[PDB]
């Protein structure tokens, strides 16, 4: 595992010593170099799992949100060198320093073998977003954003610490090979009750669930595209990592103690879905679907069963690069017109044609159109879901039709109509952008070809 | 022919014969409780280290 992080750490000096005017290429090529070799973790057994060493292992729930991350961080550096020109060397420097960290932060976490190594990292990736956003923000909205990503991350964090030590007290290891075959019930007390809220909170806020949701708007829309690119595609799925790595000591207490859990995502999948109906910022309502989204992969990792797991792991994949490309999707406007007002820019299929194909394809994907593996994770989880009581099927087969609603609705909204007539500074489409987003759109078409390398360890 | 005593020799330390038996026990003292046993053997390095969370040494 060593052979992923000694070249992301070695990302730093490297960025450190190169020359002005070669930060951005040589950052790039490496870091695609880091995920072509990332890319061989996908060789998985079956049986159990690739254990590199006691400290750090590999699954085939992992191996995909790794390769994720991998490839994240190349897109992420195409996509900030555009508005970070006029910037300095030295700033440059940190910027893309911030990034590595993160990268290197989110490969540990999804590999530590013990829960409180996991923890550590799962918290240090806070400090790189909060320094991200709050430096590198656009709008004084982002001192806020920062408060609200920090203090709801934490407020869940650390009962799941102490939740933590008491369980290596009593059961004496924190290695997730020695829980998962040493584990026992939870019998029905408080106790118990109170320590299945302290380990599944921290997860429950980052995913978030409904409810707990209110910072992912404003964390989401006052960052920078990068910011909003990894906390999209990555970050959130650290809570459905999270949340299917600790329900093995939760049995079977969350028999009955995730009916408020799944009742609140049912209900709150319906309600911001209807929320991105009425939405005049474009970036928000993408933060919104990003919330339905997560909501389904809750109440898929409640219902604890081989088809939800597996439906969970293949839309946590898919969300993660659809949401990634309609960020930078509505990014290139935002350069273009300097506003984030969905009504402001209209018609622009008239005037850039392939980024409004591109904006079609991620439409199209959000929706989950089939074979999508978009639309293969949401058909699991809704087979899984009516399984476990076939009145779900009225409240999934609604987000669907609301989904699509608002899904067209944008793309109709940016793209068709006529254009407005005193927006006359709208460029042609950079080759930059154009390859930003077919490097999004390619690698989840060819998914579908294999979708098994998606679809976690209950294949 | 009674001599009387030099000065500095009615302070001496002196030496006394006595048929009396030397006492045993005269505080009255109660049985010692036991020490602690001892600490005895070879130092041997710590089993898989500190044992600490993640730390493998
Ligand atoms: C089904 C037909 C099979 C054909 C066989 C060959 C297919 C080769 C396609 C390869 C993949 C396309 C690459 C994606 C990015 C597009 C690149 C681009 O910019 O184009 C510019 C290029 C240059 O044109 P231009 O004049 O310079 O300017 C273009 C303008 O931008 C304006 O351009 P535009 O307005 O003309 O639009 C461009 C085009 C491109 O934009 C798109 O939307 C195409 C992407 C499809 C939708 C993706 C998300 C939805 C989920 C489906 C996932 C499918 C993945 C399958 C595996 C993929 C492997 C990579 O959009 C459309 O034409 C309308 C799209 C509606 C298609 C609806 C498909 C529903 C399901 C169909 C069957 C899927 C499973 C097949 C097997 C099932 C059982 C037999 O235009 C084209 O060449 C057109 C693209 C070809 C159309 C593809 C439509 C169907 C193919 C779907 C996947 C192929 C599966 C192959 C398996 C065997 C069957
Ligand atoms: C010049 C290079 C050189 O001469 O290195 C020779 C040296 C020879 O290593 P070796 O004993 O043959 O290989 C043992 C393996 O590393 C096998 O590893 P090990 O079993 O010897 O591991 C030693 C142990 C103890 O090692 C440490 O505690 C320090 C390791 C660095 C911690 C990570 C942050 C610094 C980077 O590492 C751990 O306990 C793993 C926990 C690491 C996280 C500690 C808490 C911070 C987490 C993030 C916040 O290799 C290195 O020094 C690698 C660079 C350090
Ligand atoms: C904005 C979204 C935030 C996230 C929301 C998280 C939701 C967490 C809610 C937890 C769900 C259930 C918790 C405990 C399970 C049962 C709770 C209780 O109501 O059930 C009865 C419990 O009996 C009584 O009702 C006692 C509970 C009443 C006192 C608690 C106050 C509840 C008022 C609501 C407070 C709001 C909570 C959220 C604050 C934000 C069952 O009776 P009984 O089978 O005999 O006892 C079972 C427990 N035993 C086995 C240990 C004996
Ligand atoms: C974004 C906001 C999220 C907020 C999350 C807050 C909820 C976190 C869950 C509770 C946190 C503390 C729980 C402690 C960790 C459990 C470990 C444990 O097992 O200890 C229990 C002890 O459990 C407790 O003492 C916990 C009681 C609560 C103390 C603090 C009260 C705070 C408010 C309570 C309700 C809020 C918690 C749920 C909130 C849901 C999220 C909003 C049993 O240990 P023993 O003493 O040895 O007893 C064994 C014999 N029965």
């Amino acid at each position: 595992m060593l052979k992923i992080i000694i070249p992301t750490t070695m990302l730093l000096p490297m960025t450190w010593m190169s020359k002005h005017n070669m930060i951005w290429i040589n950052a790039t090529v490496h870091s695609l170099l880091i995920s072509l070799i990332s890319l061989s973790l996908l060789n998985q057994l079956g049986e159990n799992s690739l254990n590199f060493s006691l400290t750090f292992f590999s699954d085939s729930l992992s191996a995909p949100l790794l390769v994720l991350t991998t490839w994240l961080l190349p897109l992420m550096l195409m996509a900030s060198q555009s508005h970070l020109s006029k910037e300095t060397t030295t700033r440059k420097k940190l910027y893309i320093t911030m990034l590595i960290l993160l990268q290197l932060f989110l490969i540990m976490t999804f590999t530590a073998t013990e829960l409180i190594l996991f923890y550590i990292l799962f918290e240090a990736t806070l400090v790189p977003t909060l320094i991200i956003i709050t430096r590198w923000g656009n709008q004084t909205e982002r001192l806020n954003a920062g408060l609200y990503f920090l203090f709801y991350t934490l407020a869940g964090s650390l009962p799941l610490l102490v939740a933590l030590v008491y369980i290596q007290n009593t059961t004496g290891s924190l290695n997730f090979l020695i829980i998962h075959y040493w584990s026992h019930p939870l019998s029905n007390s408080w106790s118990n009750i109170f320590m299945w809220l302290a380990c599944i909170m921290a997860f429950m806020v980052k995913m978030p669930l409904y409810g707990l949701h209110l910072w992912l708007p404003k964390a989401h829309v006052e960052a920078p595209i990068a910011g909003s690119m990894v906390l999209a595609a990555v970050l959130l799925k650290l809570g459905g990592y999270g949340m299917m790595r600790i329900t093995t000591i939760l049995n079977p207490l969350t028999n009955y103690m995730a009916y408020p859990f799944l009742m609140l995502s049912m209900w709150g999948m319906i309600m911001t879905s209807s929320i991105c109906l009425r939405q005049t910022d474009l970036k928000s309502l993408i933060a919104y679907s990003s919330v339905s989204h997560m909501a389904l992969v809750i109440v898929a990792i409640m219902i604890q069963t081989p088809w939800s797991f597996m439906g969970a792991t293949a839309l946590m994949i898919a969300h993660g690069l659809t949401s990634s490309m309609l960020f930078c999707l509505a990014n290139t406007n935002y350069e273009r017109v300097h506003s984030r007002t969905m009504i402001l820019a209209r018609g622009l299929q008239t005037l850039l044609p392939l980024m409004a194909t591109w904006w079609l394809v991620a439409s199209l994907t959000n929706l989950a159109l089939p074979p999508s593996i978009n639309l293969i994770g949401e058909l699991f989880i809704i087979t899984a879901s009516f399984s476990w009581s076939n009145i779900t099927i009225i409240l999934m087969g609604m987000n669907m039709m609301i989904t699509a609603l608002y899904s067209l609705y944008m793309l109709i909204t940016t793209q068709r109509g006529k254009y407005t007539h005193h927006i006359n500074n709208i460029k042609p489409s950079f080759t930059r952008e154009n390859a930003l987003m077919a490097l999004h759109i390619l690698p989840l078409l060819l998914l579908t070809l294999n979708p098994k390398m998606i679809l976690g360890p209950l294949y | 022919g009674w001599v009387r005593p030099d000065l500095g020799e009615l302070s001496k330390v002196t030496k006394v014969k006595t048929d009396r038996p030397l006492p045993e026990n005269p505080y009255h003292s109660r049985a010692r409780p036991e020490p602690n046993p001892e600490a005895e053997g070879d130092l041997k390095p710590a089993k898989h280290g500190s044992r600490l969370f993640f730390w493998t040494m």
